[PDB]
């Protein structure tokens, strides 16, 4: 199973993109958790939100994206995060990792995606 | 509320030597933890879960250590092939945390 | 339940009513106090200790107990105080893959003395020839991982336990119970509660000079005559009501 | 660390304890009763150990015991605080308190306390090398012709350090005066010696005139007289001399004439002798211990 | 099963059964005797007899 | 003396039941005398089976 | 320390006759045991060992019996094949034994 990403390109500062993870191979089930981080270009891994793919999505953000972010489930194989007001320091590599447990939170990220390069120029 | 902090920054060792790498909490997460390889372009891999236990398909070679407030990963001998960045999760409280994860620390094997 | 956690409770009021649809299905058996006027007393010093561990195990948390949660991963004093409690946990901690995270020290070289925590992680020595970091026969890892089967009875399910440690002292209070503080009336026959001291008598104004320092006042016969409100830090004497025989 | 050895050496002198270190024994508020009580208290006409400071340099390492009774006739307050431990070295925890020219400091750390810790306006610090595990701290107002006198009981039981103290205006006075409790400290460490710290003025290093005495605590029966107000102004030691035992059994400060049984007397045995029968031969322990193999 | 906990390993057990009883003494403890002490306050030992 | 399991040295005491105590091993009620037990396995345990 | 004895000598019966056969022991010995035979011009094999237990490839004739002190070897029926010798050894304390070893004991089966 794969859980490629999309929805990458060059972005002017002050607007909004919706990156999308699609899963291949399965289905989203109830029991594991589907959720998102990203990657500054010569920084470490840093984790913006998490949503979970069951009955009750137990959505969790991260503090620095308390309200820029918000992360949503359009299907049974698509999650989708979008985000508003992109500034210069939010060019990053965006993967969306799936987790092993539904502890209302990410836990260890058994799978991850290849991951998508989002810049933002002028 | 759980902030974390990883040591040292940079590290270097001929091929026969063993690494250490130090990763604690601002509280106690016990048992709580996971240490993830990434190697350059490309996406990170889980190494060690609940702070001791081999992932699958690793090599007996990175072994984990200490429980609560501070953890040590070991590297017994390295082979060229482990110089990549390594983070540690806290996976204990994610309500109100900036980061799971912990800052970079990469490893340089002079071959 | 080997690296358990511990925190302080200082500062703040403690319910325990709120303690029921938090922890469904607890069992709050414990030592040193009557758990039914927990509510009217003061706790100087409040620790909790929280950790997981199974159904049939529960047992083994309580002073004087032998076993193995009790010498290997947490034990307990024999002159407790403090209540502890444990609701079963099937809803939150069990998984259908399987819950491989909860770990439980198995050997260890002796038993522990109370209120203390091991982490290490080395090798357990179980034979002759040294391990040498080889974890083969007679060379064991010290650390086993619960297999909860809650295809059995309550006894393979994860039980998660909270121990509560008092220290029940009354004069420098800082946890105290929910109820409220009604405004004093003299020179009546009431009952009162000061910081836990519940006494029937009549409160009046004092002269007694208190140091600074003193809190309490004695008789001759050893029982509080004068006493020091909580709130306005006021002396006050402590009179019995009105009493006679009947010719 | 400053090597210093220009201090005088000199066997330290002794003088009379009188009926000084009296404590107030709990928290409680007693008023015109005269209250038995059994607690560690320094023995009436005990000998205390004398210090002098001036080239006098005393700085000593002395035992701690039960309890220590600190006391020091000062001017200009040449004592700034104590130390406290077991071995003063990074092996074992140790206690520091002091009082700078702001306020009191209350570490227990593990210091790697000097060989000669002392002080030296104020601006030399010179007492620890290092301090890596600190585990508790405080801070709260500074505690402080010879016209001060300062003094102090030190008291480790239960895991509490307990710390009493009284100040008065001015060999030790004739005199009794209570000592009021002054912080209760929830350290828990081992403390079997303990030292103090000076502040050496420097003109070189000149030290002003104050001493200091050290008395040690046992635990005895006291009689405590408590006046109208709560104060307590005299106590009778209860096994110091037939006459205070005669008081103490009368609960009163005061004996009319008379007879009075107070005790009774016991020949205290001193060696200790055993008689067994005249058996040598070794019980057969290591046969049936050691067995290579036992049955089932 | 020694891989399982100290409950299925071997323990090896001695009962011993005294008899406590002080006249005819047949085993006592290891405490040497002493050179018979008289005409004095002494505390005495004779067979377990304190 | 003898060898018993970890679990089952709880059985080597008056007034207790089970199947040492039953079947293999009885204590009078009026027991006196200690009872010493200790780890054997670097002694009483082979790789093959015991 | 313990020295054995073996006993009867000889023993001589029929083909569907039972023989019994004496091992004792100057003190107790527990469970302990092992019953060894050895055919003429030939090493000796084991048959019974723990007092109780059958040895491997040994068929179901030869039955043990009896703890401590007093031990009984029973032949349920024998089938000429059986006419050899037959010893018992204590192999419970050998630090100063003379001879594990008991005596001699053969069987002669008249078909
Ligand atoms: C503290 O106690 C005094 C006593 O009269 C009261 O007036 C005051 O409101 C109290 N403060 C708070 C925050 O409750
Ligand atoms: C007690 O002090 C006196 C001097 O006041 C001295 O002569 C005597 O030796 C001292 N006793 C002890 C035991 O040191
Ligand atoms: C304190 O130290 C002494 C010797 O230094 C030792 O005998 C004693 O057990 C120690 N007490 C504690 C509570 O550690
Ligand atoms: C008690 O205090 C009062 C002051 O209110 C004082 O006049 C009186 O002398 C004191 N009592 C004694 C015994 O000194």
């Amino acid at each position: 199973q794969s859980l490629e990403e999309s929805g990458g390109d060059l972005v002017k500062p002050g607007a909004s993109l919706t990156l999308t993870c699609t899963a291949s191979g399965f289905s989203f089930s109830s029991g594991y958790d589907m959720c998102w981080v990203r990657q500054a270009p010569g920084k470490g891994l840093e984790w913006i939100a998490c949503i979970g793919t069951g009955s009750s999505g137990n959505i969790y953000y991260a503090s620095w994206a308390k309200g820029r972010f918000t992360i949503s489930k359009t299907s049974s194989t698509t999650v989708t995060l979008q985000m508003t007001s992109l500034t210069a320091a939010d060019t990053a590599t965006y993967f969306c990792a799936r987790d092993d447990a539904d502890y209302a939170g990410p836990d260890y990220f058994n799978l991850w995606g290849p991951g998508t390069l989002v810049t933002v120029s002028s | 509320d759980i902030v974390m902090t990883q040591t040292p920054a940079s590290v270097s060792e001929p091929v026969g030597g063993t690494v250490t790498i130090k990763c604690q909490a601002s509280e106690s997460i016990s048992n709580w933890l996971a240490w993830y390889q990434q190697k350059p372009g490309q996406p990170p891999k889980l190494l060690i879960y609940a702070a001791f236990t081999l992932a699958s398909g690793v090599p007996s070679r990175f072994k984990g250590s200490g429980s609560g407030t501070q953890f040590t990963l070991t590297i017994n001998g390295v082979e060229c092939a482990d110089a990549a960045t390594y983070y540690c999760q806290q996976t204990y409280s994610s309500r109100d945390v900036d980061n799971v994860f912990g800052g970079g620390t990469e490893v340089v094997v002079k071959g | 339940v080997y690296a358990w956690n511990r925190k302080r409770i200082s500062n703040c009021v403690a319910d325990y009513s709120v303690l029921y649809n938090l922890a469904p299905f607890f069992t709050f058996k414990c030592y040193g106090v009557s758990p039914t006027k927990l509510n009217d007393l003061c706790f100087t010093n409040v620790y909790a200790d929280s950790f997981v561990i199974r159904g049939d195990e529960v047992r083994q948390i309580a002073p004087g107990q032998t076993g193995n949660i009790a010498d290997y991963n947490y034990k307990l004093p024999d002159d407790f105080t403090g209540c502890v409690i444990a609701w079963n946990s099937n809803k939150l901690d069990s998984k259908v893959s399987g819950n491989y995270n909860y770990l439980y020290r198995l050997f260890r070289k002796s038993n522990l003395k109370p209120f203390e925590r091991d982490i290490s992680t080395e090798i357990y020595q179980a034979g002759n020839k040294p391990c040498n970091g080889v974890a083969g026969f007679n060379c064991y890892f010290p650390l086993r991982s619960y297999s909860f089967r809650p295809t059995y009875g309550v006894g393979h399910q994860p039980y998660r336990v909270v121990v509560l440690s008092f220290e029940l002292l009354h004069a420098p209070a800082t946890v105290c119970g929910p109820k409220k503080s009604t405004n004093l009336v003299k020179n009546k026959c009431v009952n009162f509660n000061f910081n836990g001291l519940k006494g029937t008598g009549v409160l009046t104004e004092s002269n007694k000079k208190f140091l600074p320092f003193q809190q309490f006042g004695r008789d001759i016969a050893d029982t509080t005559d004068a006493v020091r409100d909580p709130q306005t830090l006021e002396i006050l004497d402590i009179t019995p009501c009105s009493f006679g025989g009947v010719s | 660390c400053v090597n210093l050895t220009t201090r005088t050496q000199l066997p330290p002198a002794y003088t009379n304890s009188f009926t000084r270190g009296v404590y107030y024994p709990d928290k409680v508020f007693r008023s015109s009763v005269l209250h038995s009580t059994q607690d560690l208290f320094l023995p009436f006409f005990s000998n205390v150990t004398w210090f002098h400071v001036i080239k006098r340099f005393d700085n000593p390492v002395l035992p701690f015991n039960d309890g220590v009774y600190f006391a020091s006739i000062e001017k200009s307050n040449i004592i700034r605080g104590w130390i406290f431990g077991t071995t003063l070295d990074s092996k074992t925890q140790s206690l520091l308190i002091v009082n700078n020219a702001t306020n009191v400091v209350i570490k227990v750390c593990e210091f790697q306390f000097c060989n000669d810790p002392f002080l030296d306006m104020e601006s030399e610090f010179r007492v620890y090398s290092s301090a890596n595990n600190c585990t508790f701290e405080y801070v709260s107002q500074p505690f402080l012709n010879f016209k001060n006198l300062r003094e102090f009981v030190f008291k480790n039981i239960d895991g509490y350090f307990k710390i009493y103290s009284k100040h008065t205006p001015i060999d030790l006075p004739q005199g009794f005066s209570a000592l009021e409790p002054l912080v209760d400290l929830p350290i828990g460490i081992n403390i079997t010696r303990f030292q103090t710290l000076l502040a050496l003025h420097r003109s070189g290093w000149t030290a002003g005139a104050a001493a200091y005495y050290v008395g040690y605590l046992q635990p005895r029966t006291f009689l405590l007289k408590y006046n109208e107000n709560g104060t307590i102004t005299d106590a009778v030691d209860c096994a110091l001399d037939p006459l205070s035992e005669t008081k103490c059994t009368l609960k009163s400060f005061t004996v009319e004439k008379g007879i009075y049984q107070t005790s009774n007397f016991r020949v205290q045995p001193t060696e200790s002798i055993v008689r067994f029968p005249n058996i040598t031969n070794l019980c057969p322990f290591d046969e049936v211990f050691n067995a290579t193999r036992f049955a089932s």
